[PDB]
RNA sequence: GAAACUGCGAAUGGCUCAUUAAAUCAGUUAUCGUUUAUUUGAUAGUUCCUUUACUACAUGGUAUAACUGUGGUAAUUCUAGA
RNA sequence: GUGAACAGCCUCUAGUUGAUAGAAUAAUGUAGAUAAGGGAAGUCGGCAAAAUAGAUCCGUAACUUCGGGAUAAGGAUUGGC
RNA sequence: GCAGUCAAGCGUUCAUAGCGACAUUGCUUUUUGAUUCUUCGAUGUCGGCUCUUCCUAUCAUACCGAAGCAGAAUUCGGUAA
RNA sequence: GAAUGUUACCGCAAUAGUAAUUGAACUUAGUACGAGAGGAACAGUUCAUUCGGAUAAUUGGUUUUUGCGGCUGUCUGAUCAGGCAUUGCCGCGAAGCUACCAUCCGCUGGAUUAUGGCUGAACGCCUCUAAGUCAGAAUCCAUGCUAGAACGCGGUGAUUUC
RNA sequence: UGUACAACGGGGUAUUGUAAGCAGUAGAGUAGCCUUGUUGUUACGAUCUGCUGAGAUUAAGCCUUUGUUGUCUGAUUUGU
């Protein structure tokens, strides 16, 4: 329930279905940061404390997520979970 | 945070996904992706497009156990009998005979 | 934007450069509006001024009651057709480019607005909130 | 690792989106614990 | 949103107010008529099964069984139909209606009890309100008391007491 | 005797003269070419069922308003659940 | 064969498979394409590019030396069985 | 082309807030002339497109001093490219 | 990229470059001032322009994924499945690249100019100035950011035997 | 010589939109044999339907893998 939320609560991790594209899973502690970061997927990055105390009010805002999109990135993502998928889908020629 | 559905394909649209078309009459059409959105622009009719919810509903596809039975009901038999008339004598005058 | 607009407009994709002609959506006799300028726009050499939903322009009436032609009037862009994006994350587009002639204070010359209207426009101009039918 | 969308309410008294939800883009950095293998001290000089 | 609950055994009814999304959210995506297990909505309601009978969203428009949809739509309505009372013979009016599918936009949800809980509810299982009128037509009297066609109704008709000051009547 | 149901009426009246030139309208015809509430006159012994172990005729069925109560909406001759 | 066709496109007979080669797929190019919203605002100038197109049927202005203008313009249609 | 000095006048009154005659001293080399030193065994003309950089005699933006600056607006000036 | 023992890792920072820009609304406030007409600003807030560096969750573009499907002509007897038509044509199209057509981010200290002042003589008075000194700008120096001197430098690891 | 690497295979993710084969009382229809029909029969017929959100493709810069198979000392050079 790592990519779950107080408002979502469904046990799921941040890893999108089929995984992150060109990376992997993320089985360790992770940093969710607003927006985009220099560097590309798989690159070593260094996160660093601010050099000043920002009174911005843009910072100082204390966020709480409602929801974290876990749908597949590789292709046009429909479903969050294989559970949720199997729900809407119905039953297919393989299955149980 | 609503999850809408595709006015063409019948697919869940989770937030910030696909496009939203506002037609001339003010009818709003929501698409999950550029597939519906283009099939829509092409004047395709979802009931003829085999992978559509709408198509599947009309063709009776995979629904099964939603047409299977269930159990929802009650058993009650309670006695009110009437307002302004003494409800004491409403079960004394009701013992029936037959 | 500018004069008489109450509030501030968050940025929207610009779909209407100068010389675009947009449907005139009011009852004031103008058939359409040809955009010669976009109020509050910037300066960068060779960049065409371009307007979005709820923008104040300066237009001429290319088709319509001859009393409305051969002159400049302010106008306000109520419909886009170039998909923009809101902060609630939805990319949405109307089916036509449409505006309604107004005055410098932002008061419509016409009594009604035929067709829907962008909310970003209604929030910004009150007298559009008046004449508007279904909004967004 | 990648990026993904988020939905959260907005707290900005004065904004047109105050208390309405916004969707926002975020990235995720795979960040297992580092291990401390050593210490290095530095002294000041007129050359730095 | 406000819950409006009925006990169609005692004739009891009373409302309630729930503000928590996780409590409410049990009702979302559920239609009118779908049953609800009560521990989800509260601890008092554990063991109670609720039937979703209708309700009104904000701005007040009623729901309508059968529309599906979780939104408002405008329909043509004729005689003998919900959310409309015809003013004139063969008159139909095009009126707004809220869908049958529950949503966070609902200001009131209408509820009906199916199975009793493990605990009594204040104004529902505790209090019982009697039916206003009793049988009037002949054979319906015979089916409230089971008399056959011999027993002669006239003494079995209900009699309601009332007082005129110091004169009590029947 | 309120309310409400049920019935009947709201297609008469009143106003206006925009459209309309073989249309209307007028006088004169036709319905052996039709529909017609109401009014008025008449008009109905037959209804079941392999037809002795009979079918309520001393009279068969519920489901609704008003009402009672719980409600929704800024708002209407709005109406919901019970 | 398709089609009005000695057109384009595919094929039989015959004749070729000759034109330095290998590995990559940076910039910039030469030739071939596409692009949301706007639509000549570009520019000396719509240069370039795009748009149009076959047939059947409907329809067709000024003006004219009466021969034209005219495929004027504008439309509908077209597979398979 | 730009900038001074004298201060007769202008500015209701008031030479210099803002201006300024008759005179007069200068600066500038995107004006035009004058010259003919270089290039006639050749240094590719006008304009635009594109792009960089520099000047300041500052149009805007920063902070100021004047005003015939009540406010609002404007004008003159300074440090400023 | 040779050479300053070899090779490796972690660093310093001389010098050089450097970056942010402008506007509007809310509020202040129908306020200060004014007879009136008119009519500000400082702090606070929400956005925006122009510029810059990134980035691709999402939306859009691109299509030889020649991935799936459709179509014309013809050729393989038909069938299946395919070839050719300088990538035959069409619809969708993953990935990648990519767009103020998309999203995210753009630091704060010091010293000064003009100018206004303090103290204060020269000149018993007077003066921001002569000595000394306060406040001060989109300026300047640093902070920050990009290089890292291939002839500037530090710390550290391991350093070959037939 | 192992939480090794690779080539396949499996699973997920995704793309298209229902494969071939067979079956049918679907099919505007149409032929043929007589025993001329109280569905007479045998077939042929664009298309439709069912098996079938099937089939095909899916890292070439997607994710993953207990299975399968294979690989694991060739070359040069350097010293205060
Ligand atoms: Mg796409
Ligand atoms: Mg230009
Ligand atoms: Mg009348
Ligand atoms: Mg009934
Ligand atoms: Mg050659
Ligand atoms: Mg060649
Ligand atoms: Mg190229
Ligand atoms: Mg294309
Ligand atoms: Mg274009
Ligand atoms: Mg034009
Ligand atoms: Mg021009
Ligand atoms: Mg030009
Ligand atoms: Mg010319
Ligand atoms: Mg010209
Ligand atoms: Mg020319
Ligand atoms: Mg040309
Ligand atoms: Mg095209
Ligand atoms: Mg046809
Ligand atoms: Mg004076
Ligand atoms: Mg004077
Ligand atoms: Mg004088
Ligand atoms: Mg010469
Ligand atoms: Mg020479
Ligand atoms: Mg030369
Ligand atoms: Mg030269
Ligand atoms: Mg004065
Ligand atoms: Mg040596
Ligand atoms: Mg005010
Ligand atoms: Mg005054
Ligand atoms: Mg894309
Ligand atoms: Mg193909
Ligand atoms: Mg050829
Ligand atoms: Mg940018
Ligand atoms: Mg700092
Ligand atoms: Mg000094
Ligand atoms: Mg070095
Ligand atoms: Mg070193
Ligand atoms: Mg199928």
């Amino acid at each position: 329930a790592n990519g779950a939320t107080s408002f979502d609560r469904t046990k799921k991790t941040i890893t999108p279905m089929g995984g992150f594209v060109h990376y992997g899973e993320i089985k360790n502690d992770f940093i969710m940061v607003k927006g985009c970061i220099p560097g590309n997927r798989k690159r070593i990055v260094t996160l660093r404390k601010s050099l000043y105390t920002n009174t911005s009010r843009k910072a100082l805002e204390e966020v709480s997520l409602k929801w974290i999109d876990t749908a597949s990135k590789f292709g046009k993502g429909r479903f969050q979970t294989p559970a949720e998928k199997h729900a809407f889908m119905g039953t297919l020629k393989k299955d149980l | 945070m609503k999850v809408e559905i595709d006015s063409f394909s019948g697919a869940k649209i989770y937030p910030g996904r696909g496009t939203l078309f506002v037609r001339g009459d003010s009818k709003i059409f929501r698409f999950q992706n550029s597939k519906s959105a283009s099939l829509f622009k092409q004047r395709k009719n979802p009931r003829r497009i085999a992978w559509t919810v709408l198509f599947r509903k009309h063709h009776k596809k995979g629904i099964t156990e939603e047409v299977a039975k269930k159990r929802s009901r009650k058993t009650v038999k309670a006695q009110r009998p009437i307002t302004g008339a003494s409800l004491d004598l409403i079960k004394e005058r009701r013992s029936l005979k037959p | 934007s500018g004069n008489g607009a109450q509030g501030t407009k968050f940025r929207i994709s610009l779909g209407l450069p100068v010389g675009a002609i947009m449907n005139c959506a009011d009852n004031s006799g103008a058939r359409n509006l040809y955009i010669i300028a976009v109020k509050g726009s910037g300066s960068r050499l060779n960049r065409l001024p371009a307007a979005s939903l709820g923008d104040m322009v300066m237009a001429t009436v290319k088709k319509g009651k001859p009393e409305l032609r051969k002159k400049v009037m302010p106008a306000i862009v109520v419909r886009q057709a170039k998909s923009w994006r809101r902060r609630d994350g939805v990319f949405l587009y109307f089916e036509d480019n449409a505006g309604v002639i107004a005055n410098p204070k932002g008061e419509m010359k016409g009594s009604a607005i035929t067709g829907p209207v962008g909310k970003e426009c209604a929030d910004l101009w009150p007298r559009v909130a008046s004449n508007s039918g279904v909004v967004v | 690792a990648g990026m993904t969308t988020i939905v959260r309410d907005l707290d900005r008294p004065g904004s047109k989106f105050h208390k309405r939800e916004v969707v926002e883009a975020v990235t995720v950095v795979d960040t297992p614990p580092v291990v401390v293998v050593g210490v290095v001290g530095y002294v000041e000089t007129p050359r730095g | 949103m406000k819950l409006n609950i009925s006990y169609p055994v005692n004739g009891s009814q009373k409302t309630f107010e729930i503000d928590d999304e996780h409590r409410i959210r049990v009702f979302f995506d559920k239609r009118i008529g779908q049953e609800v297990d009560g521990e989800a909505v509260g601890d008092e309601f554990k063991g109670y099964v609720f039937k979703i009978s209708g309700g009104n969203d904000k701005q007040g428009f009623p729901m309508k069984q059968g529309v599906l949809l979780p939104t408002r739509i405008k329909l043509l309505l004729t005689k003998n139909v919900s959310c409309y009372r015809p003013r004139r013979d063969g008159e139909r009016k095009r009126k707004s209606v809220r869908g049958a599918i529950v949503g966070p936009d609902l200001a009131v949800l209408a509820l009906v009890i199916v199975k009793k809980g493990e605990q009594e509810l204040e104004g529902l299982t505790d209090t019982t309100v009697p039916k206003r009128l009793g049988p009037k037509r002949a054979n319906n009297i015979r089916k409230f008391f089971g008399l056959s066609k011999e027993d002669d109704v006239r003494d079995f008709v209900i009699r309601r007491e009332v007082t005129k000051g110091e004169k009590t009547y029947t």
